[PDB]
RNA sequence: AUUUUUUUUUUUUU
RNA sequence: AUUUUUUUUUUUUU
RNA sequence: AUUUUUUUUUUUUU
RNA sequence: AUUUUUUUUUUUUU
């Protein structure tokens, strides 16, 4: 329980209880009222005085949503750009619209609630590889540029937008990490994990996806020039939430996700409730 | 009380300007011109203050406002370089600083339509009409009281003369961040702009550097009534204010 | 320069590390908080809410009928349901209790089990809901379950019984993943007398099973759950 | 019962700091008892 | 040696990081400040100044005429102008408000829209300047725009109307880049009665449109603007 | 608004306003006075009491001009100097006259004002590349020497001026950065973004370009000797302004720049005002 | 409402320090109302 | 859901 | 030539 | 049209 | 722009 807190040992778990022959029955309830009665074990059995040596601190939503999780894995390489028309398709640079709903493990922890508001902590890890024949490992530097909506998008890896006089960017080495903090950047007072609405009253506009859970976008490149070989740099973005506030606890999702921002689930999906190996009376 | 914001009088020296359909006076950056204080001063020479002989209204030549007319630009102190004792001290001295009161005349009738943008621009560096790294020669940024007619032709070594791009690559609509005043013929016939001394130095050469430039620009085109002459005169009258001169010598010679 | 020495673990990225880091958006002023209802501060707040148990698992596909425990009339001494109390598996696995329980490795405390009768108001029954503490097998007749933690439920105007499963364990914490050493026991229900239906009513009536956590409940050592997976990343 | 000493913030922004800590607010009653009439335990729920 | 541990992000170059660094010129004494007028402390100071809107965009090349809204005489119930209120695009894009607005991602607050009449002093007009809040379409007759935020402007000795666009939004901030969800609405002007010219005057008279920001204005999350670019570096 | 500041919640955004039937009209104005009247929404419509939860801190000119921006990209290499006459043309060393008007993005933010005075923070990043065949990546050290006007200029990479007994220089590794602070080094009390003048009264002297916005010059080299291969080192200089003061707000530039220190724009340039896709009455 | 602790300057020069911070001066009136006669709001601008 | 109206005095623009 | 500037308070038009 | 909102205390059904 | 001159006493070189 959490009713009474003592002095010699605090926050009793169960109080000492004895036999009952009484006209008040705490275990008879109506759940047609939409309420859960706080029935303790001392209302049904005879109990002994035990204490909680527990605070309930790891189940705080600051702790629950506040560890780093991989939200995006993208890939760029450092090759010769002479003769390439599309630098994005050749992955000389690559950008990512920031969302926390692409790894489903963080997405389920987020979508236990309807609205969440937090400051963001990003950690970006870059690891290289040379799958083709090479004489050495290149000493490469990655630029991650945080591109807000309405900012000019990069067309090439050596394009003028990478100079970033207003856009925040970070320059770090491959094999290392870059860690930076981004505040709560929602237009409203909280992000929307779910949106039962549209951008406007239109018959062909998109459902559910919204700029209420818009968190910006970051674009990646390698600042170095090309070598004799080709080296592939894999970039993993890690997000840690902090100063978390959350609202409206929702039902957990059991069917798999299919998209970003949609609640859609695949057709002909498998049953998620485990069928009993026997009948209902079987343990 | 019972006075007007329309009826104004400016008296400076032995010169007096009256107006009866003014709008206000604009004081540039809410600051009256002053003499150089001792805390800001660097030059050790005692300055010369000729006040009565030089801080007085000088009337520039008149400009004809036509429908196809683009605008006019004047540089200060370059416009007042042949004007009396002020222009003489401007050449006999190596240094000098000055504030200005600019009063632009354009009167019409109540049947007339049209609007002028009178604007003072600090450090109005002009663009060459050729682009690249071509510079503007000395005589084309120092025309005198004649000013720069912006409706004239492109000439070699001179500035660009597109009134839209303000002769420096910025559009004409955003020129109202500079201290400005309109002359609307239905409302206004004069514009008064009082300029302090705006520089990054305490005192500067008055012959190799123009501190401000004055642009009179017709935004709305001139519409005369039916049968009227398709023309109005525009007159500019500038008076130096709180003028100091320092480092007197033997009258440097400028080009032309 | 202050003379320093760098320790083993310099340059590591620990995902659970709680440090400070530079703000990429200096002087940014976020949107002010308005009052939104239903604010969650702790996951121990929202597991004390009852949610239905899909306990009629005897269906080839998932159904609404999986939440309905069938109840037959004029039966005597029989069994209504029975399950083990691994709350991170089985009937409890898709439940809001047992979907937050699988976010943590250890659990401790008392469970709160409910049953709601949804037959006619002119009907009557008496059922016995029993909890078997660990060490013994699952009870196979009513007298076996009668020797454990049980309540006799008289069905009447109040349609719900609430029978808590009290914390009967030697060790202080149980694994949320099913483990034989930290097993929790067994749960079953039996006919105490019978189900009597009123005249001109035939067929089956149903029970609705709920589970929640007591304020006695503890939950520690956060892990990743087995209820979701993906093989490729999602696109917008 | 020691106390940690890492309370010096190095940056100027509040988004730059570390995690807020446990709320110790702990109100399950707005989900468990969201009812209009207060419902005692032991009393009949209805009438 | 003080035992230290280096964190992830050691040796990174963040462009927005505000730290200290060694001075390459020790004991250097810079030039003392003199008083220069017109000192700017904040970009919210200089966007409360009106600048002209190039709103007559119907020209194949940029003109002075682009700043003049034409106004015809003896017209009734017609439309003078109309635009959307994306202030980082369209007619507002080259404006001093809308060139500082594109240095930031989010904007909030009230706009200040002005109109100056430049016809003859013996002329008269009545115009109705209306703001349509978002959700509805752009108004296509005067009665549609009459149902929104409007002012009736009597043209007289005072030549300017100042009709603020007040902050009518559910969300607290709008994107400066045009976005459908954070759209701002529509702005238009109509003839309330007519334009009456005096005798012996023919032709068109003109309006001059201004925009500035109220002290209500907010502007956050600095970005790079789209108004300039280069393909090669410049040389002296 | 910013008129009244309350105690319970500070700096109201709009005051509560009601219907007006009055002889004072705040919305009728003369902009022929050259002034902007501070007309609030409460002078036209009926408003409600709202608060600014905003300070106007990111639009401070210390913040606006105070992030690092790339002002120069130059290139040097570490090759065999035996047989080379001009070391500057072979890019064994390369110098740069310090200016902030070569990247146009910082230049437009600077040229919103006429005079600016600030201390400078330089960050120099050096990245190498071996485009030809090489057995290893060289471990190179870059010298960046700050060369004031009147100092001897380097003629060779191994020339006597690199010893720098008076000139400040920094020695850092390729792949790393060097960060140093330079004070305000203008001859006058502020720099000149614009100069309507000449160096002297001459008919052929240059217009606009001046030593009032003179910030020194820094010369680059690689301290290491030559290897068997050729390695190209690209050097990017980043400038952050601090302790910024600014004067005389100017019209923003919309036409593209062509030179350094000139206000020139290209002939036959495109229109910068967007033409309407329709008529004037079209939304 | 925490306060940052990074107020220790490590170098001897004032150019070596970090950014100055917000001015909180905020005077738009020298650009918005640079006029000689004070102009009230509500009053006629002229005469 | 113990809320609704009657009307007082104070604050924002007189 | 013992004069020059810094700035006070009073008078003429407020 | 000197009205609008912020919120106090009293009255009608607790 | 509420500034200009008349002249006082103090400071820098007596």
């Amino acid at each position: 329980e959490e009713v009474i807190v003592e002095k010699t040992k605090q926050t009793v778990a169960s109080i000492s209880s004895g036999p009952k022959h009484t006209q008040k029955v705490p275990i008879l309830t109506a759940n047609e009222t939409g309420a859960t009665m706080p029935v303790l074990p001392s209302d049904s059995i005879e109990t002994r005085t035990t204490y909680m040596h527990f605070n309930g601190s790891e189940t705080d939503v600051e702790c629950f949503l506040g560890r780093a999780a991989c939200v995006h894995v993208t890939e760029i390489q450092n090759k010769d750009a002479t003769g390439i028309d599309n630098h994005r398709e050749a992955k000389l640079f690559n950008d990512w619209k920031i969302n926390l709903s692409s790894l489903v493990q963080l997405r389920k922890k987020l979508e236990l609630f309807t609205y969440v508001r937090f400051d963001s902590e990003y950690t970006i890890l870059a690891t290289a590889s040379q799958p083709d024949s090479a004489n050495y490992s290149s000493n490469l530097v990655v630029q991650a540029m945080y591109v807000p909506p309405g900012a000019p998008n990069p067309k090439e890896w050596d394009d003028y937008t990478w100079q970033s006089a207003s856009n925040p960017s970070v320059f770090f080495k491959v094999g290392d990490t870059s860690r930076f903090s981004v505040p709560y950047v929602g237009l409203a007072s909280a992000y929307n994990c779910f949106y039962d609405g549209y951008s406007h009253d239109d018959a062909e506009t998109q459902y559910g996806i919204t700029v209420l859970n818009h968190m910006g976008s970051m674009a990646f490149r390698i600042v170095n020039e090309h070598d004799e070989h080709k080296t592939l740099v894999k970039i993993r973005v890690y997000h840690r939430a902090k100063h978390v506030e959350a609202w409206i606890p929702r039902a957990p999702r059991a069917l798999p996700y299919t998209s970003i921002g949609r609640t859609n689930y695949p057709k002909n999906t498998e049953p998620v409730i485990k069928k009993r190996k026997g009948d209902i009376k079987s343990y | 009380c019972g006075y007007s914001d329309r009826v104004q009088q400016i008296t400076l020296g032995n010169s007096t300007i009256t107006t009866q359909e003014a709008a206000n006076a604009v004081v540039c950056y809410a600051e009256w011109p002053e003499y150089l204080p001792d805390v800001d001063a660097s030059d050790v020479n005692k300055t010369s203050k000729p006040d009565t002989s030089v801080c007085r209204f000088y009337t520039l030549d008149s400009k004809t406002w036509t429908t196809g007319s683009k605008g006019w630009c004047w540089k200060l102190p370059d416009a007042l370089k042949d004007m009396g004792v002020f222009g003489q001290n401007m050449f006999f001295h190596s240094l000098g600083r000055s504030g200005y009161t600019v009063h632009v005349q354009c009167n019409a009738t109540k049947f007339h339509s049209g609007c002028l943008l009178v604007v003072v621009i600090p450090e109005h560096q002009l663009a060459s009409h050729e682009g690249g790294n071509v510079s503007v020669k000395y005589t084309f940024t120092h025309p005198g009281e004649r000013g720069i007619d912006l409706s004239s032709a492109n000439e070699v070594g001179g500035p660009v003369k597109d009134v839209l791009y303000n002769m420096n690559g910025t559009l004409l609509g955003n020129l109202l961040i500079f201290p400005h005043q309109f002359i609307n013929l239905r409302t206004n016939n004069t514009a008064t702009i009082v300029i302090p001394y705006i520089n990054s130095v305490p005192i500067d050469s008055m012959t190799r550097h123009n501190n401000v430039s004055l642009m009179v620009i017709p935004i709305a085109p001139l519409t005369v009534p039916t049968g009227a002459t398709p023309s109005l005169p525009i007159t500019v009258t500038i008076a130096p204010m709180c003028t100091e001169f320092s480092g007197i010598r033997s009258k440097s010679i400028v080009p032309q | 320069g202050l003379p320093t020495t760098t320790l083993p673990g310099s340059g590591q990225f620990l995902t659970t590390d709680d440090r400070q880091s530079p703000s990429a958006l200096p002087n940014y002023e976020p949107t002010p908080r308005i009052h939104i209802p239903g604010k969650v501060h702790n996951l121990l707040e929202i597991i004390q809410v009852d949610t239905l148990i899909p306990m009629n698992n005897t269906h080839t596909k998932d159904e609404v009928n999986s939440y309905l425990i069938p109840l037959n009339a004029n039966r005597q001494n029989e069994q209504v349901f029975g399950t083990n109390l691994f709350i991170g598996d089985g009937v409890f696995k898709t439940t809001l209790l047992g979907e937050i329980v699988q976010y943590y490795t250890h659990w401790s405390g008392s469970l709160r089990f409910s049953l709601m009768y949804t037959g006619p108001a002119l009907s009557s029954a008496k059922l016995i809901l029993a909890y078997t503490p660990p060490g013994a097998r699952g009870p196979q007749d009513r007298r076996e379950a009668m020797l454990g933690t049980h309540v006799v439920w008289d069905i009447g105007l109040q349609s719900t019984i609430v029978m808590t499963i009290p914390w009967t364990s030697g060790v202080q914490f149980r694994y949320t993943d099913p483990d034989t050493y930290t097993s929790a026991g067994f749960l079953s229900c039996w006919y105490q007398t019978s189900l009597i239906l009123p005249p001109e009513t035939t067929g089956q009536v149903y029970l609705l099973s709920f589970i929640s956590a007591c304020p006695d409940f503890k939950l520690r050592l956060m892990k990743d759950t087995q209820t979701i997976s993906q093989t490729v990343a999602l696109t917008e | 019962s020691n106390q940690t000493f890492t309370y010096i913030n190095y940056y100027k922004d509040a988004a730059s700091t570390s995690s807020a800590g446990q709320s110790l607010s702990m109100d399950p009653s707005k989900f468990t008892e969201p009812v209009k009439d207060l419902m005692l335990k032991g009393a009949p729920a209805l009438n």
